[PDB]
């Protein structure tokens, strides 16, 4: 949906387990499909977190991180389908379109 | 508990090795698991060191009914306070009277914990420089300044022992004999991108440096460039910039917003391990 | 030891209250009021009586007071058990509040130790900031685990206590009752900050401020910004050292000098070239200076409203002048003096900003140079720099003299009566005689008006004053010159002004039958104007020229005054 | 006989004395046990001497009194630096300056436990740091096992109070910082030590590390060292180089041989850190010897070299920048320290720097909120802060340098007072500013390019030391000698000179700075009085270092167009337009829009409105 992942974003999430007594890692979408396609609707409700993480996994085709405990970088070669409504509410050929977008040029 | 000394050790170098091994440059990466219990030299940046703190060794007790002060070893972070009595005359005995604690008979020792982080061009294609955590003690403890490159060789439990710090020609005359080195070298950095000979070629210049000059008298200026590229959306930028931090050592990049206010400067944080401010 | 040594004190306090009646007829033999004073209080049953110590102090030759001295919270249940027996066989819902007061030694904030913890102390000092009214709990209604039966808990003032057993024998458990408010019993109670006086502060030392909190009928008396003295019990607060008090009160050769001083003739000219011996020239600024630290008469009605009997005094001119060297002396030497940079302060900031605190997110109120040093003068310099908020505020305190706080909740109006000494500067600096005293002043109507004297200082070159006036800058430029020297000290004239201050005069009928004339020639000079003459005349000026007659009244310290002193002030209005 | 119980013992002399030479050797590593049994041989010497002599009552109160010793004369350490864990329980002296008292806190000595259900009652005392909970009742009328209750408010308590205390030796390592140690003092002590002065403490050092205090020396025939020492060749080196004509200049080439000559600016710094002469009264009066300088003109020259140079010399003081330091930076403020997790209180920015000098950069990038709390540190030297918690009045005795630069980006046609955007009597105020303009040229800028590029010419300059110039040692002992041993006075000799030049401005701040300027030209060169001839440079001085058509136009046709306009606005476009109407002297728009900027924010006239003009 875009808005509602209960780790960080998608692609992963901290948590911790009184079995080990320790942090493990969570995975909860793009790091799943590794070939196939992912959909995002609702484009402009996503915070900067996931917009940082699709801006380094877009041309890069893979992901890293970095945490208390671990170093590793991933590979994730997906492809996205994204969809977004404007701010306005409507938009006509008369308006500009490099506002209506709601979104930066970095991600145009 | 009568030692006025402190021991240490320090490894054979690979001269007295090849001149008839067991001190190599040793990652972190390079751990396996299997060397806890084995010397090990490792090379690496330090990015956190922690203050000076007494820590205890053996904590000494006294007593006024007996006079026998005992003295009882601690091994692990935390202890108990050893409020019954286990002298020689206490267990002949129906009485059990207190004791105290001393600060000045007991032994401390100068502990402090760093942060050795892995180097950069010796970490993997993709893999990110993860930390290691070396628990030092007594004279050693002001040997570690931060913002510096060091061989560190001590036992694996890092109780350090000792630290230090910081065919071909062939390769050289080649690439020099072939005429128009300056040229030469400024189009073969980067050649996925097109043109721009003259913002490269002052980009070679940026990352050979310079000359760092020093009057000797309580003044140093910079030896060092700053080179800034403005531009128009449509040609490469992030590839020139990311050429330039592969071929180059210790290139890391950054970026404009999200952690960068605590990402250039120090940022002040609980530690949970050792549970302190770091 | 002192269970038995409870009941004897407490018999001992209670023959001390019993064998006490009035016998204070004519004047003749003493013996104290506290029966009559129980018998006063029976009809309005507030039961906040007042004990004086120096009435105790003279029972078993003071000893009975030094053992109370020491043991006071450990003694106090058994004088509020003997004051209740008393109560209890002289006269037929029951709190009560016994303070202390008038100790013969008057302790500061700095000598508090931890050997008295527990007596009873005198700390005098001025309040910084004050609290909201809160009620305390008292006593409570406790519920059990299992028999739901209640339990009526008597608190004892230190912090929210528990029961140990239940009374009935259904249960034994020692586990967690649960409060109820219904049979509950709440009341006032204030937490106050207290601070170390200007006058007895080390040097070089910060003046460290404390907190004091208050219970009874003493709270909602204690005005915020005046010397004030408490008399209480130092109670330790998880820890600090905190205090409680019970008693609150508003309080804040020689003579052969004095008289010496008033048979003469020439006072006043060493007066006006006495109040500043570090600014040469001026006298003008100097009459109005001197004759701006007493003023007259605030309550000369027969309606019932106080009148604004004080003297506004305020300095404009070009700038790199002497002017603000007044303003350094005025708070070096008068002690009544707050001095404020103008630019620093606020509508709040001067009177009484509000600060929240973290405990329960609740307010307090700081005061500040506004509503502080009563009857002195707050002197304000750069005033045209400041906003339009704190001049109204200002404008809203000439207006009435009491001023009105609206927070939170609470509406708190207090009395003030200060003296405004403003010291401002025009919209170009250089003071130009082209135009009026408004459009050069830049400050609207009402706020321009309420202002008693109006001090304009010009510069120029002229040679002969100004070389004098060089000489003796360049002459006060070395260690404790004599050149500066008065023709007598501050030390008789501090005196003198107290001893002008509570002098009170009465004008007359021929002085009144002058004046009359007086605002008619003055009013006189109106008509074919716009020649020396700058701004208009009304009953304002009228007023200040009638409040500068009492002043230079008690200046020459003359009980009914004549005309002709009166000529003075004319001409000092004449000459501004 | 006045009951003083303390008793001030030196322990130089039982160094000295030939019978105690091992009890000064015993008492540095164990206090604790010497001070408790000199506790109880006082008493017993005491008594001893009161057996001598025939007396009144005087063994009633003596029986039971007790009486200490307090240590002081021991020798100097290097601080906190030298204290390795072999010097923990000894004796330990630190001199410096305190920063912050806390409250007192109080320390349970005892406490008393009651049978909640039978009422008796037990005292218990302190041991080492525990207190022993009896767990059930022993009396006979109570047997029953049940549970005490600790009361508190009926138990003794004593003072106790933790002391931030600003650390600095005799001799400092090089690259080590100034260090904050906790100090703790106990009873009979508290309220004795407080911030602002010079303390010598000692005590036993203890570990978290702390120093529990046996003796304070709030005051200072000996050898106790006081300003930085100096010999008798030195100061014969000092009188002969200071009889010289040349040295005048000669320090002001010596004070920065890798810039330019820079007379003024570099005369004014000198004898900025000579300071002057602070003279006071008895009880209400002061006057400090100080000049508040100010920078502004032409960029990228040495004014950042000098503003750190004067941070490498003075050993006090801070280097404030732009909007980076506000109001809760300037003075003091409260923090919730997380260490004891307790308000604490701690001074910035302007009372950490006590004395020398204060460094401030981008003077017309700073707020007008805190040029509130400089205006009062201009001639007033004293902080004066009424907020939540605090009322106090301080000390600001440090001079500001501060660096400023011009509106845009320097104009010689518009006037200097609206060309750095500041108000002119906040400027009046200030003692002394400096027009460090380039105006570059030939002849010069040639010599510039030719000095920078001479310590090029060698890999390393081993060359410097055959030239006038005076060395960094020699230079900071001769005005720390100068400035802690003359008093000049200015007499009235130098009257008639003073007069005719202040005139010259006037065809009080300007007078009040030239006489600290005179004084500190009275400072140099070892002078008691002041002379006729030192004013003339110091005028020189202020007359050197600060050395129309457009607006007028501009406002002309403003009121022009306005007056035909029936006083109705006039437009941007028709200014614009009758403005480089003229072709003579060609008002280019973009400087109209300046121009008229400044007009209207200099509140001569008004326009609004992005798209459109107003007269």
């Amino acid at each position: 949906t875009g808005r509602g992942s209960s780790g960080v974003g998608l692609t992963a999430a901290v948590t911790t387990d009184r079995e080990t007594g320790e942090r493990r890692l969570e995975a909860g979408a793009m790091v799943l499909a590794d070939r196939g396609v992912v959909c995002i609707d609702e484009f402009d409700k996503m915070t900067d977190v996931d917009r940082v993480a699709i801006h380094e996994v877009m041309e890069q085709q893979t992901v890293t991180i970095a945490k208390a405990g671990i170093h590793t970088t991933l590979n994730a070669r997906c492809s996205v389908i994204a969809a977004a409504n404007p701010v306005f509410g409507q938009y006509d050929v008369n308006r500009d379109p490099h506002q209506n977008i709601a979104l930066p040029d970095s991600l145009l | 508990l009568t030692r006025r000394y402190f021991l240490y050790f320090k490894p054979l170098s690979q001269n007295c090795a090849r001149r008839y091994i067991s001190s190599k440059p040793l990652s972190v990466r390079q751990i396996k698991g299997d060397f806890l219990g084995q010397l090990i030299t490792v090379r690496g940046i330090i990015t956190r060191v922690s203050d000076v703190k007494p820590a205890v060794e053996v904590i000494a007790y006294t007593c006024d009914q007996c006079g026998y002060e005992v003295f009882q070893e601690v091994n692990s972070r935390t202890f108990t306070p050893l409020s019954e009595c286990t002298s020689e005359e206490c267990s002949q005995n129906q009485t059990k009277g207190q004791l105290f604690m001393s600060t000045r008979a007991s032994k401390f020792s100068a502990f402090q914990e760093c942060k050795i982080q892995e180097l950069s061009q010796q970490v993997p294609v993709g893999h990110i420089p993860r930390s290691l955590n070396i628990h030092v003690n007594g004279t050693l403890v002001r040997s570690l300044s931060p913002g510096d490159i060091v061989d560190v060789t001590g036992i694996f439990l890092l109780e350090a022992q000792f630290v230090r710090q910081h065919d071909v020609e062939e390769r050289v005359m080649e690439l020099i004999t072939s005429g128009d080195v300056y040229n030469r070298l400024a189009k073969s950095i980067a050649p996925e991108i097109y043109g721009n000979l003259d913002v490269k070629k002052a980009l070679l210049l940026l990352l050979v440096g310079g000359v760092d000059k020093r009057v000797g008298d309580g003044m140093k200026i910079r030896g060092d460039i700053n080179v800034c590229l403005m531009g128009d959306p449509g040609v490469a930028k992030s590839q020139l910039l990311k050429a330039i931090c592969k071929i180059s050592p210790r290139g890391v990049y950054t970026t404009g917003k999200g952690s960068s206010g605590v990402g250039l400067t120090a940022a002040v944080m609980k530690d949970p391990v050792t549970d302190e401010m770091i | 030891v002192d269970d038995v040594t409870g009941e004897k004190v407490r018999e001992a306090f209670e023959q001390f209250l019993e064998d006490f009646s009035v016998q204070s007829t004519d004047t003749g033999e003493v013996e104290k009021v506290y029966r009559a004073q129980i018998e006063f209080m029976k009809i309005y049953d507030l039961n906040t009586i007042y004990i004086d110590y120096q009435h105790l102090s003279m029972r078993e030759n003071g000893a009975l007071a030094m053992a109370i001295s020491e043991q006071y919270y450990r003694f106090l249940p058994f004088l509020q058990k003997g004051l209740r027996r008393v109560v209890r066989k002289y006269a037929p819902e029951r709190v009560f509040q016994i303070s202390f007061f008038n100790l013969p030694t008057v302790h500061r904030i700095r000598d508090i130790r931890s050997e008295k913890i527990g007596s009873l102390l005198s700390i005098s000092g001025t309040v910084t900031r004050t609290s909201e009214v809160r009620p305390e709990l008292y006593k409570a209604s406790f519920t059990c685990d299992m028999c739901r039966a209640i339990v009526d808990n008597v608190e004892q003032s230190f912090k929210y206590t528990e029961p140990t057993f239940c009374p009935n024998p259904s249960c034994e458990n020692r586990a967690f009752w649960t409060l109820n408010v219904t049979r509950s019993r709440f009341l006032d109670w204030q937490k106050v900050r207290i601070q170390e006086n200007a006058n007895e502060i080390p040097t070089g030392s910060m003046p460290r401020t404390l907190d004091v909190i208050l219970r009874g009928d003493s709270v909602e008396r204690a005005k915020p910004g005046d010397r004030c003295k408490f008399t209480g019990v130092e109670i330790v607060v998880p820890y600090k050292i905190s205090f409680l008090a019970c008693h609150v009160i508003s309080i804040g050769d020689e003579i052969n000098e004095l008289k010496e001083m008033v048979k003469d003739e020439h006072i006043y000219d060493k007066l006006v070239r006495s109040i500043a011996p570090a600014v040469f020239g001026h006298e003008a600024v100097k009459k109005g200076i001197l004759l701006q630290m007493l003023g007259g008469v605030h309550k000369s009605t027969v309606e019932g409203i106080k009148l604004r009997g004080d003297i506004n005094i305020c300095v404009v001119g070009d700038p790199s002048t002497s002017k603000s060297q007044f303003l350094k002396y005025v708070v070096g030497f008068a002690p009544r003096s707050v001095y404020t940079s103008g630019k620093a302060s606020s509508a709040a900031g001067l009177t009484a900003a509000v600060v929240r605190d973290e405990e329960g997110g609740d307010y307090t109120i700081e005061a500040g140079a506004l509503m502080l040093a009563d009857n002195g003068i707050c002197c304000i310099d750069e005033f045209d720099k400041m906003d339009i908020s704190d001049q109204v505020a200002i404008h809203e305190a000439m207006e009435q003299q009491t001023i009105s706080i609206a927070k939170a909740g609470i509406h708190a109006t207090l009395n003030a009566r200060t003296s405004i000494l403003a010291a401002a500067n025009p919209v170009g600096g250089r003071y130009n005689r082209k135009l009026s005293l408004r459009g050069n002043l830049n400050m609207t109507a009402p706020i321009m008006s309420r202002f008693d004297l109006f001090f304009v200082i010009l510069d120029d070159c002229n040679e002969k004053i100004d070389t004098e006036l060089a000489s003796h800058i360049v002459d006060l430029h070395m260690k404790r010159d004599e050149a500066i020297e008065p023709p007598f000290s501050a030390e008789q004239l501090r005196r003198y002004i107290k001893y002008a201050r509570t002098f009170k005069p009465i004008l007359t009928k021929e002085a009144r039958s002058y004046l009359v004339e007086k605002y008619k020639e003055l009013r006189k000079d109106d008509a074919q104007g716009f020649s020396r003459s700058s701004y208009r005349i009304t009953v304002r000026q009228l007023e200040s020229m009638i409040r500068l007659s009492e002043a230079i009244a008690r200046a020459n310290c003359v009980d009914e005054i004549t005309p002709s002193f009166i000529a003075e002030a004319y001409d000092l209005l004449r000459q501004s | 006989e006045l009951g003083t119980s303390n008793l001030n013992l030196d322990a130089r002399n039982l160094l000295a004395y030939k019978q105690t030479e091992d009890l000064y050797h015993q008492l540095l590593n164990y206090p604790q046990e010497v001070i408790s049994i000199m506790d109880q041989t006082i008493k017993d010497c005491m008594v001893s001497l009161i057996v001598d002599n025939n007396l009144d009552y005087d063994l009633d109160e003596i029986e039971t009194k007790f009486y200490k010793v307090r240590p002081y004369n021991v020798g100097s350490c290097k601080g906190m630096r030298e204290l390795n864990p072999n010097d923990i329980d000894k004796l330990i002296n630190l001199k410096g300056l305190v920063l912050r008292s806390t409250p007192v806190i109080p320390d349970m000595k005892v406490a008393f436990f009651k049978c909640n259900v039978c009422d008796h009652t037990m005292a218990v005392e302190i041991d080492r740091g525990v207190i022993q909970e009896p767990a059930r009742c022993e009396r006979i009328d109570c047997n029953e096992p049940n549970s005490m209750s600790l009361i508190h408010n009926r138990c003794s308590f004593a003072d106790k109070q933790v002391i931030k205390l600003q650390e600095t030796p005799d001799f400092v390592p090089d690259g080590q910082t100034p260090h904050s140690i906790s100090l703790c003092v106990y009873d009979e002590l508290v309220d004795s030590c407080r911030a602002g002065d010079r303390i010598e403490v000692t005590g036993t050092f203890r570990s978290k590390t702390y120093v529990d205090v046996v003796h304070v020396k709030k005051v200072s025939h000996n050898e106790v060292e006081e300003v930085r020492q100096i010999t008798d060749q030195d100061l014969a080196k000092i009188r002969e180089v200071a009889a010289r004509e040349d040295l005048y200049s000669l320090l002001a080439r010596s004070i920065a041989p890798s810039i330019y000559e820079l007379e003024d600016v570099k005369k004014g710094i000198l004898l900025q850190l000579f300071g002057g002469t602070n003279k006071t009264f008895t009880k209400g009066g002061r006057y400090r010897g100080d000049i508040n300088i100010l920078l502004c003109g032409d960029p990228s020259t040495s004014k950042s070299q000098i503003l750190q140079y004067v941070h490498k010399i003075t050993p006090r003081g801070v280097y404030t920048s732009g909007k980076g330091s506000s109001a809760v930076g300037l003075t003091a403020y409260i923090t919730r320290d997380v260490d004891t997790k307790q308000l604490v209180l701690e001074s910035g920015a302007l009372v950490l720097s006590d004395g020398g000098v204060c460094c401030i950069d981008e003077f017309d990038k700073m707020s007008d909120s805190t040029r509130s709390v400089l205006h009062e540190v201009m001639e007033q030297q004293t902080i004066s802060i009424a907020k939540a918690g605090i009322i106090t009045t301080l000390n600001a005795r440090s001079s500001i340098l501060a660096s400023a630069n011009p509106i845009g980006s320097y104009n010689p046609n518009l006037p200097v007072t609206e060309n750095i955007d500041l108000p002119p009597p906040l400027l009046s105020r200030f003692d002394l500013v400096y027009l460090v303009l380039d105006k570059v040229d030939e002849k010069n800028d040639r010599e510039l390019a030719k000095h920078l590029t001479n310590l090029y010419l060698e890999d390393k300059p081993e060359h410097i030391s055959q030239d006038d110039v005076l060395p960094v040692e020699f230079l900071t002992m001769y005005i720390s000698y100068a400035k802690e041993h003359i008093h000049p006075i200015i007499t009235e000799a130098a009257k008639t000179e003073l007069v005719r030049a202040y005139v010259g401005m006037r065809k009080t701040r300007q007078l009040e700075s030239m006489i600290r300027l005179a004084e500190a030209h009275a400072k140099m060169k070892l002078k008691n009085v002041v002379e006729l001839e030192d004013v003339q440079e110091a005028v020189r001085l202020i007359r050197s270092a600060i050395k129309r058509k457009l607006q007028e136009d501009l406002s002309r046709e403003i009121m022009n167009v306005l007056k035909d306009q029936a006083s109705d606005s006039m437009s941007f476009n028709e200014l614009i337009k009758q403005i480089n109407e003229h072709s003579q002297d060609r008002v280019e728009s973009s400087d109209i829009q300046e121009a008229l900027s400044r007009l209207q924010q200099e509140d001569k006239v008004i326009v609004l409105g992005e798209g459109v003009r107003r007269s």
